[PDB]
RNA sequence: UGAUAUGAACCGUUAUAACCGGCGAUUUCCGAAUGGGGAAACCCAGUGUGUUUCGACACACUAUCAUUAACUGAAUCCAUAGGUUAAUGAGGCGAACCGGGGGAACUGAAACAUCUAAGUACCCCGAGGAAAAGAAAUCAACCGAGAUUCCCCCAGUAGCGGCGAGCGAACGGGGAGCAGCCCAGAGCCUGAAUCAGUGUGUGUGUUAGUGGAAGCGUCUGGAAAGGCGCGCGAUACAGGGUGACAGCCCCGUACACAAAAAUGCACAUGCUGUGAGCUCGAUGAGUAGGGCGGGAGGUAUCCUGUCUGAAUAUGGGGGGACCAUCCUCCAAGGCUAAAUACUCCUGACUGACCGAUAGUGAACCAGUACCGUGAGGGAAAGGCGAAAAGAACCCCGGCGAGGGGAGUGAAAAAGAACCUGAAACCGUGUACGUACAAGCAGUGGGAGCACGCUUAGGCGUGUGACUGCGUUAAUGGGUCAGCGACUUAUAUUCUGUA
RNA sequence: CUGCGAAGGUGUGCUGUGAGGCAUGCUGGAGGUAUCAGAAGUGCGAAUGCUGACAUAAGUAACGAUAAAGCGGGUGAAAAGCCCGCUCGCCGGAAGACCAAGGGUUCCUGUCCAACGUUAAUCGGGGCAGGGUGAGUCGACCCCUAAGGCGAGGCCGAAAGGCGUA
């Protein structure tokens, strides 16, 4: 679970901009889990 | 804005039972009404364990649409269509032929 | 009193029901998250004031960056930097198009790698609601024209390239558009016009709507919108739902009408502020030229590191250079309506595009089930009836499932795998042929028997003993159905017709 | 044209050289079609074409003490191992139990159960639901102190840091 969440959790991907585009596109794509947690 | 309401006298334009006089009982949402004494349907009760132990065959009422049924004149004994008037600021329904108010 | 989804408990009936629209209060935890930290919906904050209970209760402010103001202030006397407080503003997410700063491959060639693909896909920052551009150091060598962009001609031209494949113009003409100003700085004269911001009033419009005419009856049928005979209406037969295909059983359209509050588009009026004519200068006071390096290459034109110094309507620059002939043209600050572009959301309208293996991935509780650490790609599954009153009682069985009656309905070859139910495959019943069967499971001729016709007429259909003519286990496959395999647009050429 | 019964589907009959069309019975119960034209996502035997559709392999884990098993009864489609009654054989200064550390809904009640192309399991710790942890004097946390560790000055060292007091 740690490193499951260090590696593709929210904070994760909005600490550099790639991951911020991320999550963007699920937001666009609309899916229910945005990411993993 | 509905031309039939809760108390109304209705006959019957189309169905098995065309022609035949009553009252309406209630407006359902989707454009239907039941009348009590025409739209009879024979309806297997299945039997319950509750309070209630009817069980056998009950004589409901169908609801049936609102076009199929028009308001009866009582004065021409015949069908006639209503129409909507405002008279000192309350509005009315009111018969067509001779149109008088309710 | 959301739906799935029946019932019960409540509210409303001569104006506080519900629903729709507009104006407010309230809006926790998590997410740009502003007090800090971490593994996003987890824990932990500080200070001041009131709290009937001196173990309390509630709420606001407080991050960083930039600007302004106040206090303090160096190193190094003063100045300045840093630090504290208050107010305002900037930050993130979601289509298309455009601008600025950077930058590929594949597809192309008989190998001079450059040229094409390509100022493209993709990635980064900001603004507008269209953006960029937008009133000539420009065209025309002295007829004229006068802002920018886009579309339609000149034009697959003139040019350019191992003159090879490719890429690809100006001037002129015909339209929409056709409304431009201020600052290099001033002397004199002013509630002098117009324009802006902030209010009221009138007119109009947007966000819930009202009123609103008009076909009765009969036959077949369980049920009528259609048929037959007979009318009215037509500013209205626009569409959909409406027991079988509905103008006139209804809900609606055309025509005539409405505004408590908020908002948008034209005028007038009141307050504040910015502002016309008659004239006199300047023509961006460290802005060139020349020298050195790089890109668009010994090199025209454009931009700049460092070190000097004169001008510019008086005067300085260009494609057929000649008293730098003549005409035209004024070169390094912003702003600039509209025509031209774009459709993620609403309402109306349109449809010889599409109809459940189609169309968007989803006509549906599908941005799902499921697979993966994450990113990303991305299923199957449509239709019972007008009304689901959905099944009382009885029999078999296991107090099920399934099947057989009764009852309801026009219909149960509509009974919860439920409209119409095909090809192929798996059974039952009847007739015919083959019972140590194998040579493409066809074709021609013909015998016997069963089941329908003909008073005897060698002509039904199905079965086909025997005989004659007769193979891809050198390709795939167990069978069948559905979808799909020469299209669309821009030039030229050829044929036929008007 | 059209409920004295449409189209589609399943048979028969007629016509044309061939693609087919017209007239019906049965099934089905809601709209369909000709002549003169036009518009193309229009007809299927294979491209290892795509998704189900005759098929050669059936959902329940602990085989590693030389202390000892068998008989009876109840439940169950199953009994050498569970529960109840009658015995024997080990342990019995622990192979009992109550605490610390470690482990952190496994311990307490009702259940997916007549089973695919012949799957035949001796365990009531499984997946999905309901409850219990109750405190003044059980204990820890709260107050004071050593070692270890950390920490504005001074002491050691040209600064800082370390040592170190509150």
């Amino acid at each position: 679970v740690l490193k499951r969440n260090r590696s593709h959790g929210f904070r994760a991907r909005m600490a550099t901009k790639n991951g911020r585009q991320v999550l963007a596109r699920r937001r666009a794509k609309g899916r229910a889990r945005l990411t993993v947690s | 804005a509905a031309k039939i309401r809760r108390d109304d006298e209705v006959i019957v334009l189309t169905g098995k039972d065309k022609g035949k006089r009553g009252k309406v009982k209630n407006v359902l949402s989707s454009g239907k009404v039941i009348v009590e004494g025409i739209n009879l349907v024979k309806k297997h009760q299945k039997p319950v364990p509750a309070l209630n132990q009817p069980g056998g065959i009950v004589e409901k009422e169908a609801a049936i649409q609102v076009s199929n049924v028009a308001i009866f004149n009582a004065a021409t004994g015949k069908a006639d269509r209503v129409g909507f008037r405002f008279e000192d600021g309350k509005k009315v329904r009111f018969f067509k032929s001779n149109s008088e108010t309710i």
